[PDB]
């Protein structure tokens, strides 16, 4: 926070308004909430912000952020970028023509009724589902058909009391489509809600083939890339007078986890090592092996949460071949998981190591069909979670198949992020994956480093934590070089980053 | 080496993957920078100067890097990123960076509010080196709003920011000059009148030149009236520089416009001003010649 | 509820026209020299057009 | 509380010029109140 | 909420006067006995839209007789300027708690009349009308903005919150 000439009387006295102005801009989704006592509602001038009073300090901050019609310019850039995505993928999606409605210069900031943004003309016919959330998967593109699609973009500026944008997008859709003033040139379309105060986005509407992944990707790229949004975020930072300290823009590349640590859940599943056999020879020359217990690994890194669903070989009796029936178990098990889950830990997208195992759990997860399932393009060393002493022996000597839960983020969420705790974790997991031995000696450097019995890892300080980050990553690079004949000074910043992180 | 090499030779045969790893090692060197050196600057300038049109697809990458640096906490890296913008300014456009050169335009119009002279000067430099490539009448902040923003900076009493500000205003008053109102030019005249006391001589010569340009855009008579009243000041080195300025106004807009007013002012009974008139005629006959 | 348009932005007119406010840091208005079509100028011109 | 519609504050050079001029009027006043026939202000001030 | 309604009750009981005096004007008879007033039986909603139109006309006549061309009062009774106003107009065009208290009371009645107009035009419902009326009366605070002209309203506004809680 932000580490001659001769002045007239009223310059040499009277307060300085700028630090008050920036305290109000910072605390502003609270000072400007919606659930108030008495207060008469009003629209900020050229935008879609509501005030419920007259707080001139805050109104000045907000106005000077949105000068020069920045609110509409944001609407116009977002609509253009969606258009261009459709300009390109006409082919795969059967889009014959793409119609951008010549704009009412006030459609963006009229808030109780809507024209539409994008008119979509098929080639032949689309068969179209019922409406669901852009985060829900199971979609039956059966109900109707059409050549006419509309697409809507609605921008809000949320606040502490109300910034859920799923229910915003739902309510705006249901209302605006069953109202009698919004002129929708189709009975089918989609509505896309942006929350500019919290940089959130989602959508609700009637879908057709391709739309879910198409939009999902186009939205996640606009929210990161768009230039209007960039000018927004940048006036905000400068009116706060906030500076970063990190150089290099920490590891936020258009890769998933800038999507992934979000308040929406995402789970990481490892079932590669649920089946394991331990091998020792007979007096007979044949090296006979005994099956041993396993564990499904479910992870939420925005929490540091593992569900460890340990598999028993109670199921090795009369099931013919191991692997596919193991796929089948994992499937029905995660299904039961979602069944037993309460309404604020329900998962939203679940990514497994086994891209080959999506299908069985795909089908099994229809009792909870909201689940965006995927196979992860970045495999994370939960297979190195077989290595630690607590978890391992737990699984190994368990007799009844069961559940356990760990918080791998021992005490970390007090003085680092979920971002930083996830990154540090990736370091530790890959360190067991690659060495386990240099891992022991790096993460217990001091002779009397200790762990509190409810910890996966010791009680460090920030100093040695930064030192050991560099150390573990030094190790990962050293070992890549050792097993691939490489110079580790040779790699570029992208190469070192991505070898540290995952596949390439 | 690489800089010497490609600067002498050209980058014709540098193939795809080669140029990639090169651009990337470049970005690294420049971030990693830990000294105040023109080493990495000149390296960058040359390398893109030779990549010519080869550089199209990494402009998101290159800028995104530079911008994240422009956000930093410590001044030095901020200033560096402003510099690097001022280098690559020309190719930024020449690859047709609508979104991106538009970016740099408006985002620097943002940072015009800095209060670290060392960054403010470099920002002014980068804006000048953008306006050089992209002319006035397609600038991303229209100079119609730029220059009004610049006038309250001319009061920044620091050699580097003052140098670069008067440079930018001199460009604008030379060529733009009509996206602004007479009244704006008059206020800016009144602010120039006290750049004539900077401790650096480059500033003072730039100031005199822009008095010339303003005399071309607006007529000479009001600027000449504001110069005589300055001759009435004392302390000699701003009297002498206003007398240069009078000579310059007379040279551009023909001397018959100003000679009667000078001669008539030779009658106010004060010393410093009669000598101002005589010295101004000195410079005038030097400048016009035959 | 019952919405309005918050009509007069707070544009220290001494600053905006003459680049200079006598109050300096304490001017309770917005130091801004930006000419730009307003929240009603555009409405009126377009509808008259 | 200052006021709106005002210029700045005079800069030291103008303050100096007018300090000078006021001093000169002070002089003219005293040589008036002392009625001096032995005085001149020359064409150079 | 219970206790604050109890308090209001007790105070009303305690401060009660006998009516203490009488003179006996009858405004409406004094009106009807004059040659300018006629009478009728009409439909409620009709007199409602009537009253709203009449109030709107009165207030607009006031403005435009004061020669304030640059302000215009629209149909939900918001006052809105059509220019940027100089000082002299910023000042000449100021209004006081009388003008604004009528404005906002008229706005309350217009909202009531127009919920009833929606119902009789047939768009809504008997149940939707009743719920909308309940809303309007509980949330007078954030629909009108009368408290800013007679801040002694918050007596009433706290009373309607306490009722809402009870009910
Ligand atoms: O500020 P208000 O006008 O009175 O209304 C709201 C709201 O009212 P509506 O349902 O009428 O829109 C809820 O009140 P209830 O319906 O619950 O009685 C709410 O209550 P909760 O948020 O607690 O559910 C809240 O209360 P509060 O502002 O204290 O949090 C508050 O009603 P009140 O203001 O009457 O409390
Ligand atoms: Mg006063
Ligand atoms: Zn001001």
């Amino acid at each position: 926070w932000e580490k001659w000439k001769k002045l007239t009387n009223a310059q040499r006295s009277g307060l300085n308004q700028i630090p008050n102005r920036r305290f109000t801009l910072w605390w502003s989704p609270t000072i400007n909430r919606a659930n108030v006592y008495v207060g008469f509602q009003v629209q900020l001038d050229l935008t879609g912000i509501f005030m419920h009073g007259k707080i001139p300090t805050l109104k000045i901050s907000l106005i000077q952020i949105f000068r020069a019609h920045l609110w509409q310019k944001i609407h116009e850039s977002i609509v253009m970028d969606l258009c261009q995505v459709f300009d390109q993928e006409l082919d795969a999606l059967e889009i014959e023509t793409v119609q951008k409605e010549t704009i009412h210069p006030r459609k963006s900031y009229k808030m109780n009724s809507s024209c539409a943004d994008i008119l979509l003309f098929a080639s032949y016919k689309w068969n179209v589902s019922r409406p669901s959330l852009l985060a829900d998967s199971k979609d039956v593109m059966d109900s109707t058909t059409t050549q006419k699609y509309w697409i809507d973009i609605q921008l809000r500026w949320g606040d502490y009391d109300s910034h859920d944008i799923e229910r915003y997008a739902r309510a705006k859709f249901l209302d605006y489509t069953t109202d009698n003033m919004s002129i929708y040139p189709s009975p089918t379309g989609v509505l896309i809600a942006i929350d500019l105060a919290y940089n959130l986005h989602s959508a609700y509407g009637n879908w057709f083939p391709g739309s879910k992944p198409l939009i999902q990707q186009a939205m996640a790229k606009i929210m990161k890339a768009n230039p209007a949004l960039y000018v927004l975020r940048e006036r905000i930072r400068k009116g706060l007078q906030l500076y970063s300290s990190e150089p290099t823009e920490p590891y936020l590349s258009s890769q998933n986890y800038g999507e992934l640590f979000s308040n929406q859940i995402i789970w990481f599943v490892d079932d590669t090592n649920v089946y394991r056999v331990t091998i020792h020879k007979t007096f007979e020359g044949n090296l006979t092996t005994k099956p041993i217990n396993g564990a499904i690994f479910i992870f939420n890194p925005r929490t540091g949460q593992l569900f460890l669903k340990i598999i028993h070989t109670s199921v090795w009796a009369g099931q013919k071949r191991l692997g596919q029936l193991a796929k089948w178990k994992t499937a029905e098990e995660v299904a039961a998981l979602i069944r037993s889950l309460p309404v604020e830990e329900q998962p939203k997208q679940i990514i497994v190591t086994r891209k080959g195992m999506l299908d069985p759990l795909e089908v099994h997860l229809l009792d909870f069909p909201n689940i965006v399932i995927k196979g992860s393009e970045l495999q994370l060393p939960f297979q190195a979670c077989l290595k630690v002493e607590k978890f391992g022996d737990l699984i190994l000597k368990a007799t009844e198949p069961q559940m356990v839960l760990f918080n791998l983020y021992d005490d970390w969420l007090k003085t680092i992020s979920s971002y930083t705790a996830f990154s540090r974790l990736i370091l530790i997991l890959r360190a067991l994956h690659v060495n386990n031995d240099r891992a022991k000696v790096i993460l217990k450097p001091d002779k009397t480093t200790i762990t509190e019995p409810h910890h996966i890892w010791p009680t460090l300080t920030d100093e040695e934590w930064i030192k050991v980050e560099v150390q573990l990553k030094d190790l990962i690079l050293a070992d890549y070089g050792k097993k691939n004949n490489v110079n580790v000074a040779s790699l570029t910043q992208s190469e070192i980053r991505d070898i540290i992180l995952g596949m390439e | 080496t690489i800089e010497k090499i490609m600067g002498n030779l050209g980058a014709a045969d540098i193939d795809h993957k080669l140029e990639e790893q090169l651009i990337d090692g470049i970005l690294y060197a420049f971030q990693e920078q830990t000294t105040e050196d023109s080493v990495m600057l000149n390296g960058f300038g040359t390398v893109v100067n030779a990549l010519g049109k080869r550089v199209k697809p990494y402009l998101p990458q290159i800028c995104g890097t530079v911008l994240w640096r422009l956000n930093n906490k410590s001044a030095k890296v901020r200033q560096q990123a402003a510099d690097l913008i001022s280098r690559t300014a020309v190719v930024m456009k020449t690859c047709q960076e609508e979104k991106l050169m538009g970016h740099l335009g408006v985002v620097l119009y943002e940072y015009l509010g800095e209060e670290y002279p060392e960054v403010l000067g470099s920002i002014l430099g980068a804006l000048k080196a953008i306006v050089n490539v992209i002319g006035m009448h397609k600038m991303t902040p229209p100079i119609k709003d730029l220059l009004p923003r610049l006038t309250p900076i001319l009061k920044n009493r620091h050699e580097k920011v003052q140098e670069n500000c008067i440079d930018l205003v001199g460009r604008i008053a030379d060529r733009g000059a009509e996206y602004v109102s007479a009244r704006e030019w008059m206020r800016i005249c009144f602010e120039l009148l006290e750049l004539l006391k900077a401790h650096k001589k480059a500033i003072r010569r730039a100031t005199v030149n822009t008095f010339g340009y303003i005399a071309k855009a607006i007529g000479p008579h009001d600027v000449l009236a504001t110069l005589l009243n300055n001759l009435k000041v004392q302390e000699r080195q701003n009297r002498v520089c206003t007398t240069v300025a009078i000579a310059i106004v007379a040279e551009t807009c023909s001397p018959f416009t100003v000679l009667p007013a000078l001669m008539n002012e030779y009658r106010v009974p004060e010393l410093n001003v009669q000598n101002g008139v005589l010295k101004s005629l000195s410079f005038l006959f030097e400048y016009i010649g035959e | 509820a019952t919405v309005r348009w918050d009509y007069q932005p707070d544009i220290c007119k001494d600053y905006k026209e003459t680049g200079f406010c006598g109050f300096g840091d304490s001017c309770k208005f917005l130091h801004d020299r930006s000419d730009y079509k307003h929240g009603w100028q555009i409405e009126r011109e377009l509808d008259e057009g | 509380g200052g006021k709106t519609g005002s210029g700045g504050v005079a800069s030291s050079s103008e303050s100096n010029r007018d300090r000078r001029e006021r001093l000169r009027q002070l002089a003219l006043e005293t040589i008036d109140i002392n009625k001096d026939p032995y005085f001149m202000k020359n064409h150079l001030g | 909420s219970y206790q604050k309604l109890l308090k209001y009750y007790v105070l009303n009981a305690l401060k009660h006067r006998p009516p203490k005096a009488q003179k006996k004007r009858y405004l409406f008879r004094s009106f009807k006995a004059t040659k300018f007033f006629q009478s009728t039986k009409l439909d409620w909603v009709e007199v409602g839209l009537q009253v709203c139109r009449q109030g709107y006309n009165m207030l607009n006549l006031l403005i435009h007789r004061k020669n304030l061309n640059y302000l215009h009062l629209d149909y939900n009774f918001n006052l809105k300027p059509v220019k940027t106003l100089t000082t002299k107009e910023r000042k000449k065009s100021r209004f006081g708690n009388a003008f604004h208290l009528c404005r906002e009371v008229l706005r309350l009645t217009k909202l009531v009349v127009d919920s009833h107009v929606q119902y009789r035009l047939g768009n809504v419902d008997a149940f939707q009308l009743a719920d909308g009326l309940q809303y309007i009366f509980a949330h007078v605070g954030q629909l009108t903005g009368m408290y800013r002209y007679k801040y002694k309203l918050m007596r009433q506004i706290r009373m309607c919150k306490d009722l809402k809680h009870l009910i």
